[PDB]
């Protein structure tokens, strides 16, 4: 009823029966064969279950096994393991783009424009001699056309092991990944996943220009599994309760004492204004901006840090926060990278130690209030970026304490303009 | 063509003495028997052999005149070729298995009888014996004392230096010592190289030794054999055999470097079940077999005659010591029963740390408590608290707070010691930094050295640049690091505690107002310290003299001297900290009003810091914390599950001292 082609399949389930138990040990000992029978197996499902039969000559279909084993680590993988079906846990540390693979060559001969299709089998393709018409019979008028093929879509994945398999202070160690079709882009960098698939060895070319080979080879892992690690009706049951503020403020900070203005006015500046962009006038900004100030005894990182978490989208700094042209380390190319101020587009932008801003990034700030938009000239790239974001910054005074008998301007040491 | 030698050496009747010596040889029965009856039911993985157990049998059989060579000689002399040997007097006389086994998980048995009952069905391929033997042989060094029972030289052994091996040594049996540095990951090798023949009857296999590995094109498949080619022969990952492989590097010690002299390395290679035997940073003597390596990999057409050589692992020691994890064991049990009875144990135990100092029991009160650890595991809601405690020390030159410092760092497992700059990769980044000889670019973003569950130590304190200071401002109170450069997060769980040593930048203490000199670091740093503990130098001669005489008397017997008295010993103690750790008391709340009167009065201290030249006596709800903190551990060193009203008037009394030392 859904048209997807799709299977979850849980092997404790698949263990709890007498006779799957020896499919699952063949399993774990043959995955391809089992795997592709089981598709076959599916695919014939279909039809014995539906006595459209045109929605299903169009689909395949694949299983996605999980749960085989335990968890093992980079730091226990012997070589009696390869060919077998292993679980991982890690974090992703980079992606590469899609991989056009092989599956179907194109040939052409020039003499009589004739076209061909050919098979291909493990990467290597046995190229035909000799055009099959025999009317011309040409050895040598055979061409490849190169954007006429088909291809798959290939990708590989960067995996470091998680920080808890080292106790003694030793480094991580990286496998390398490979993924098909659905399974492209479905992870990012930073992303926490466990994978099911099995494992694989591959000799190494060395050197290009002669058929030697080293006497060691490099192995990675070919996965089929990926996981990571009308409510508006109570809403206005909410809305309509007539001290929702005070409970509003005081839900955002639990453990912090007394305060309550502050809180009300973080959340306030939380809920955001209104924005508006009339043509005749211009925009006019809608974000609104807090300062904290006070000794270093009052916890107010905490509420920064409690700001940062609960908001949609926020980025949490201290005292570079805009866009920079940078040199990509990996690869040896040029890419512009968006600072954290970019990033907060929308959202609140947490500033710790305001006081130590250094003074070029200040005038930043004394940009990016004013105005909303960041500009940038360099490396013959000029363009305009939009922030659109919200400030809340904590200081501290210069000395011990706060004396109350001198005025804030002394104490803060910020620049009379950038505090009105 | 090629001159011929005689060399006094003939393979058959060694052959044969080792054979009768496999067959016949006791220490049960047979002990060669026994493991090769182990290693037919797949229970046994290598095999070791002694050379001892060939010498004494040897000697002992020698009383009847029959012997009249010697094979432990031929051993020293040449190990490979009797490797070879070895391997196929053991395949010749294998025991049948006494034992059921789980046939059926054999993949590579599995394949190779469908390839059997392919072929002999039809009236079959000698497979070569590598491809179906289990076992690894390993060979163990001789004994110095079993060369003492006898008068003949079988020495071996004396485990030489990386400098002192020359090139007349290739192809013997050495030992090597030294410190392991770098060790490289696990690496699947192959052994037996074979290609399926695309149905064309056997598959043709292939064997290498060699570290370059050339493919097959056509195969001697009958059918594949006729005049026009019958498929393209593939290599097959499932039937071929493999080995793990790992390679290491081994520094020569300090101590046997001749002055003036850089030390020198030497690679390692390790294969079969000895694989994961080593780490990085440990004192080992390596036995094995000293073996050239061709120069031609470089690929560079130079060096004619000149080769590049490594080591073959078949034996190492671990030596060393070890940590054990405090392994509850009986004669520790009836040691910590010692120290049960032995009272009162923690003025001993700041007594036992380091009696080359005099005095300042304060100060090793401070580290005692400080090795236990504060209040930890968090609060109710999640609240972070860290058992951490960060205590920075005070004084001008002279005082021997770094001498402190290194004993403290010594007698703890986990201490570590920084400095500003004199190295790179200590501060703000990890030490595998463009390591790879790919130049992979391995690393972790934000992190330090060591920092989870860590004791940092520092000298000069004021010395680090802007990067450290950040580095430390970021790791305060258990907070992650969270640097970034390139993308990464890997953010290090950052909860380690600090010990600061520094000096005012004077270098001595002045009758004027005491916040001047402080640190010459910011306030807010400050406030984050724990306990601040101040030592300047008076002169005096009651004392002056006491000091002078005990350094002098420690330098008269050029040992420790019995003037001290310490029941306790650093190894004691070592064991004890783990023990009063594991104990791990908990809170009590009889308590709160007492600590509360006590912020209260700290408070009404705070009340009188404006009057000045001592004004370190600040507001700080971090104070109330880390009074907390140090009461629980003053529950957590010595005492049951129970946290008492004396643990804070203690922790009163400390801070009231640490602060007396300003005058
Ligand atoms: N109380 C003491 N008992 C024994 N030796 C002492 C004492 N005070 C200082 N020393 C001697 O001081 C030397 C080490 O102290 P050191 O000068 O490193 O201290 P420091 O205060 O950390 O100074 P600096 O920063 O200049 O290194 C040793 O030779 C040690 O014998
Ligand atoms: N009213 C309070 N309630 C709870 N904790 C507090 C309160 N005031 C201070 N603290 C504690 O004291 C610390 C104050 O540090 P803070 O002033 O936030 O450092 P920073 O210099 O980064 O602003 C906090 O970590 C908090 O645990
Ligand atoms: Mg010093
Ligand atoms: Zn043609
Ligand atoms: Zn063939």
């Amino acid at each position: 009823e859904l048209g997807t082609s799709n299977l979850n399949l849980d092997a404790r389930n698949l263990l709890a029966y007498k006779q799957t138990e020896d499919l699952y040990h063949q399993l774990l000992n043959y995955p391809q064969e089992v795997i592709s029978i089981m598709d076959q197996t599916i695919k014939d499902c279909m039809v014995s279950l539906i006595v459209d039969l045109d929605e299903i000559e169009t689909k395949f279909y694949k299983v996605r096994p999980y749960n085989v084993g335990s968890c093992k680590g980079m730091r226990e993988l012997n070589p009696n393991d390869i060919d077998k079906l292993i679980n991982l846990k890690g974090l992703v540390l980079r992606s590469t783009p899609v991989i056009p693979d092989m599956k179907v060559a194109f040939f052409k001969c020039n003499v009589c424009d004739h076209t061909m299709a050919v098979e291909i089998d493990r990467g290597v393709i046995q190229e035909p001699a000799r055009c099959e018409r025999i009317d011309c019979n040409e050895p040598n008028s055979m061409s490849l056309i190169h954007n006429r093929c088909s291809f798959a879509d290939k990708q590989v994945i960067k995996l470091q092991e998680t920080p808890d398999f080292v106790p003694d202070g030793q480094t991580p160690h990286s496998i390398s990944l490979c993924v098909y079709d659905e399974l492209v882009d479905s992870c990012r960098a930073g992303d926490r996943i466990e994978v099911t698939g099995t494992f694989r060895s591959i000799p190494i070319r060395a050197n290009s220009r002669q058929r030697v080979l080293k006497s060691l080879y490099k192995t990675y892992v070919d996965v089929v599994h990926v996981k990571k690690v009308q409510d508006l009706a109570k809403i206005r049951e909410v809305a309509a309760r007539e001290d929702l503020y005070s409970l509003l403020a005081r839900s955002i900070a639990p453990s912090i004492y007394e305060l309550e203005d502050v809180k009300k006015g973080i959340l306030l500046q939380l809920f955001g204004g209104t924005n508006k962009t009339f043509t005749k006038g211009g925009r006019y900004r809608g974000d609104i901006n807090i300062l904290l100030c006070g000794d270093p005894s009052t916890s107010k990182s905490q509420i920064l840090q409690y700001v940062h978490k609960i908001t949609p989208r926020g980025v949490y700094t201290s005292g570079g926060l805009t866009a920079y042209i940078t040199r990509d380390v990996d690869t040896k190319q040029l890419v512009l990278e968006s600072g954290a101020l970019v990033l907060s587009d929308g959202g609140v932008c947490c500033i710790d130690e305001f006081d130590k801003m250094s003074d070029s990034t200040r005038s930043v700030l004394h940009e990016v209030m004013e105005q909303q938009t960041i500009s940038i000239a360099k490396a013959g790239i000029i363009t305009t970026l939009n922030a659109r974001s919200s400030i809340l910054a904590s200081a501290n005074p210069i000395g011990s304490r706060y004396n109350p008998n001198l005025p804030v301007t002394e104490n803060i040491d910020l620049p009379p303009p950038l505090l009105s | 063509a090629l001159p011929s030698i005689q060399l006094p050496v003939d393979y058959n009747n060694l052959f044969n003495e080792i054979t009768d010596f496999l067959v016949t040889f006791k220490q049960k029965g047979p002990k060669y028997m026994a493991m090769l009856q182990k290693v037919a039911n797949r229970e046994l993985n290598s095999v070791i052999i002694d050379l001892d157990d060939i010498l004494q049998y040897q000697n002992e059989k020698f009383l009847q005149g029959t012997q009249a060579d010697d094979l432990v000689s031929a051993i020293q002399q040449n190990a490979n070729h009797f490797t070879e040997l070895f391997c196929r007097a053991i395949d010749n006389n294998m025991p049948l298995p006494t034992k059921e086994i789980d046939y059926k998980d054999d993949v590579l048995d599995v394949i190779l009888n469908q390839r059997r009952l392919r072929n002999e069905r039809m009236l079959t391929e000698l497979f070569p014996p590598n491809l179906t033997r289990r076992y690894f042989l390993y060979f163990k060094p001789l004994s110095q004392n079993c060369a003492r029972r006898y008068r003949k030289k079988a020495i071996s052994s004396k485990p030489l230096s990386v400098r002192q091996i020359k090139g007349d040594f290739l192809g013997q049996l050495i030992t090597v010592r030294g410190i392991i540095t770098r060790v490289s990951d696990v690496k699947p090798a192959v052994e037996v190289i074979a290609y399926t023949c695309d149905q064309c009857g056997y598959e043709v296999f292939q064997e290498v030794n060699s570290r370059t590995f050339t493919p097959l094109s056509e195969c001697t498949s009958e059918e594949c054999s006729q005049n026009q080619t019958k498929g393209q022969l593939f290599m097959s990952t499932r039937a071929s055999k493999f080995s793990a492989f790992q390679e290491c590097k081994i520094q020569e010690l300090s101590q046997q470097v001749p002055v003036g002299h850089i030390p020198r390395s030497l690679n390692i290679h390790v294969n079969g079940t000895l694989v994961r035997s080593l780490s990085p940073g440990d004192i080992v003597d390596v036995t094995g077999i000293f073996l050239p390596a061709p120069y031609t990999g470089f690929k560079a057409l130079k060096a004619g005659l000149l080769t590049e050589t490594y080591l073959e692992a078949q034996f190492v020691r671990q030596h060393k010591k070890k940590f054990a994890s405090f392994s509850l064991t009986s004669d520790v049990e009836e040691r910590v029963m010692e120290l049960i009875t032995s009272g009162d144990v923690y003025n001993r135990l700041a007594k036992s740390i380091a009696p080359e100092i005099y005095g300042n029991l304060d100060v090793k009160k401070a580290l005692l408590l400080l090795l236990v650890g504060g209040v930890d595991k968090r609060v109710g809601d999640g609240m972070k608290i860290r058992g951490d405690i960060n205590v920075c020390l005070m004084g001008d030159p002279g005082v021997a707070k770094s001498q402190l410092l290194k004993a403290i760092c010594k007698i703890s497992p986990r201490g570590v010691y920084t400095t500003g700059k004199g190295s790179s990769g200590v501060g703000l980044t990890a030490a595998v930094m463009k390591d790879p000889v790919t130049d992979e670019m391995i690393l972790e973003g934000g992190a330090l050295v060591l920092a989870d569950n860590g004791i940092c130590c520092i000298d000069e304190f004021d010395k680090m640049d802007e990067s450290d200071r950040t580095a430390i401002h970021e790791v305060m109170e258990q907070q992650t690091i969270s640097i970034s450069k390139a993308g990464i997060n890997t953010t290090l769980n950052a909860r380690t505690s600090i010990l600061a040593a520094a000096n005012p930048l004077y270098g001595r203490y002045n009758p004027r107002l005491s916040p001047l000199d402080n640190i010459n670091l910011p306030a807010a740093l400050l406030s984050r310290f724990d306990i601040l503990f101040l030592m300047l130098d008076i002169p005096s001669r009651d004392d002056d003299e006491k000091l002078a005489e005990h350094v002098t008397y420690v330098h008269m017997h050029n040992k420790q001297p019995d003037l001290d008295f310490t029941p306790v010993e650093p190894s004691k103690m070592r064991e004890y900290i783990a023990y009063a750790k594991t104990k791990r008391p908990v809170m009590s709340e009889a308590v709160n009003d007492y600590v509360v009167q006590a912020y209260i009065r700290l408070r009404q201290d705070s009340k009188r810091e404006m009057d000045s030249k001592f004004s370190f006596g600040q507001a700080t709800p971090r104070t109330l914390l880390g009074i907390i903190r140090l009461s629980q551990a003053l529950a957590k060193l010595r005492l049951a599950d129970m946290v008492d009203i004396d643990d804070v008037e203690e922790a009163l009394r400390l801070v009231r001292v640490s602060k007396e030392s300003l005058y």
